[PDB]
RNA sequence: CCGGACGGUGGCCAUGGAAGUCGGAAUCCGCUAAGGAGUGUGUAACAACUCACCGGCGGAGUAACUAUGACUCUCGCCUCGUCAUCUAAUUAAGUCAAGCGUUCAUAGCGACAUUGAUUGUUCACCCACUGAACUUAGUACGAGAGGAACAGUUC
């Protein structure tokens, strides 16, 4: 969360530890995202820092144009796996880790996001919106 | 070194007796009537004519001493409030955001209502003292008035509404905004 | 700019900002108050503001109608609906500027007024008028940030 | 507490401009009760304040360039090395006050003197995070540059 995240977030289960990789779902031509970093994420000693729906995590790119490579960059997480639970009462999930390269006002590297896209993470990063097909 | 006796002259005038038990001053007068506890110092007063009291200490130091004015005074300002009267004026200051006051009452109250201090989101309230009145000044712009008989509570009532505009978080002489004292004076003119 | 869906359109105006042509278009980005956002106050002021009676108005070849309203104060109402209802006769009521048919308001409060058409009537510069109305309220920031510095 | 604080003249030289008030000495005169060739505040530069002082109150030489050294002559510690490469990342109290502080000793300082990788690592060095976000508000102040909070809200 953070710069450019207009909107609070409700707790969401987190998913996404340190070290995870999630599946690049833009078309800025990263194939993967490796997180290493959460913004905002607190500190107790021996706790990985993890991320969740629509975190800004901070990331490099293992698999993809070498030009994205062998650097850190800001991204967003747009869907879990790892279930959690809303307001609504209900535990969901998707089948895949996925999230997209991002600046760090919050504006999309690429122009496409491929596949669905959890509406916690499309409420607070309108850029992200923009670019999704289905939400949820 | 313990001066062996001074003393001071409360002069007292055509409309008020005051009158002195233990040490309970009580002065009344025209505008009603004051009374004040003095047990807390060690003096002497003393009647010499009904237009005259004399306050006294016997073998004092500094310190002691330094008090004695301090009584004559504390029982001027009784007389005083008695006969003329106290009104302090205070005026808004405020750069963009018109401090807006106003006076409400829940349970026999009257508090001091200001709004909108520096666009402050928070309402703020300082309690009317008793014995005190309050006027806005017709004929001026931001004016609040403060008056009756004991300069301590109309003093202190003034001071709380001050202090209850104090600017936080911001440089205090860039951002002016507040209500201060402007005028100390009496309530009878001419004098 | 090359033309564009009437959808598509309207969204790119209200961002204030163009992709190709890179230009930030508006400094600041328009937005309503949500409700959520105004100040809670309780609101009466002196125990509400003053109120009007029905009130009638008839030209002899429009009549408008009013019913029996409420003011507060602190607060702010709205006038809505389409030109020839009274809309601008009911405001002139109020400011005194006329006279009731029936129904009367008499307040004791002070009414400052504007006009709907604004031709000129006045002899004198700009300067001269809005300073002889309230000079003070143009030296206050406000006023030089919506007035003074855009038209110049 | 308050009134008065004056003429020679803006002394003289240094003077870019120094008219009392950065500076070099020199301290006179008239005035009248008393008013310094002038205590501090000085616009560049007078003013305009003020105050004193009257008063009201083993070692070396060598260069058609620096360096090196073809030539002549003589008897892996420092290290976490540097460049790459693999990583998001890689040991894989205080006093004195002369001074600064452009004007000013003490705002801020003060000489002299004196009372997650990598590693066993601690450490160290990076990579990230974050009390914060949101409106309050791009606001008040500011020529701009920039930039607040108290209230309310969510973590």
């Amino acid at each position: 969360s953070g710069n450019g995240a207009q909107g609070t977030k409700f707790r969401i289960s987190l998913g996404l530890p340190v070290g995870a990789i999630m599946n690049c779902a833009d078309n800025s031509g990263a194939r993967n995202l490796y997180i290493i970093a959460v913004k905002g994420s607190g500190s107790r000693l021996n706790r990985l820092p993890a991320a969740s729906l629509g975190d800004m995590v901070m990331a490099t790119v293992k698999k993809g144009k070498p030009e994205l490579r062998k650097k850190v960059m800001p991204a967003i997480v747009v869907r879990q796996a790892k279930s959690w639970r809303r307001r609504d009462g209900v535990f969901l999930y998707f089948e895949d880790n996925a999230g997209v390269i991002a600046n760090p006002k919050g504006e999309m590297k690429g122009s496409a996001i491929t596949g669905p896209v959890g509406k916690e993470c499309a409420d607070l990063w309108p850029r992200v919106a923009s670019n999704s097909g289905v939400v949820v | 070194m313990k001066y062996i006796q001074t003393e001071q002259q409360i002069e007292v005038p055509e409309g008020v007796t005051v009158s002195i038990k233990s040490r309970i001053v009580k002065v009344v007068g025209p505008r009603g009537t004051l009374t004040k506890n003095l047990k807390h110092i060690d003096v002497t007063f003393t009647k010499v004519n009904n237009q005259l009291i004399k306050v006294a200490v016997h073998n004092g130091g500094r310190k002691h001493v330094a008090a004695l004015r301090t009584v004559k005074s504390l029982v001027d300002n009784m007389i005083t409030g008695v006969t003329k009267g106290y009104k302090y004026k205070m005026r808004y200051v405020y750069a963009h955001f018109p401090i807006n006051v106003n006076i409400v009452e829940k349970d026999g109250a009257k508090f001091i209502e200001v709004r909108n201090f520096l666009g402050d989101k928070k309402i703020r309230n300082v309690p009317v003292r008793d014995g005190v009145t309050i006027e806005f000044s017709t004929n001026v712009k931001d004016e609040i008035v403060l008056s009756g008989n004991s300069v301590e509570d109309v003093s202190q009532n003034a001071a709380d509404l001050q202090q209850i505009c104090r600017v936080r978080n911001k440089d205090i002489r860039k951002f002016l905004d507040g209500i201060y004292v402007s005028h100390k004076g009496f309530i009878t003119e001419d004098l | 700019t090359l033309p564009a869906s009437v959808r598509e359109g309207i969204n790119i105006f209200l961002d204030g900002h163009i992709p190709a042509e890179n230009l930030r278009f508006r400094t600041e980005a328009l937005q309503f108050r949500i409700a959520d956002a105004t100040e809670d106050l309780q609101n009466d002021s002196a125990s509400r503001a003053f109120s009007y009676p029905s009130l009638k108005k008839t030209q002899g070849d429009f009549v408008l109608n009013v019913e029996e309203g409420e003011f507060s104060d602190s607060e702010i109402l709205v006038m809505m609906g389409e030109n020839g209802t009274g809309k601008t006769t009911l405001i002139k009521l109020l400011a005194g500027a006329l006279k009731p048919d029936e129904g009367q308001d008499i307040p004791k409060l002070n009414v400052s007024m504007k006009p709907q058409k604004i031709a000129p009537k006045f002899p004198g510069t700009v300067r001269q008028l809005f300073f002889k109305k309230i000079r003070g309220q143009f030296l206050n920031p406000q006023f030089q940030t919506d007035v003074v510095k855009p038209l110049r």
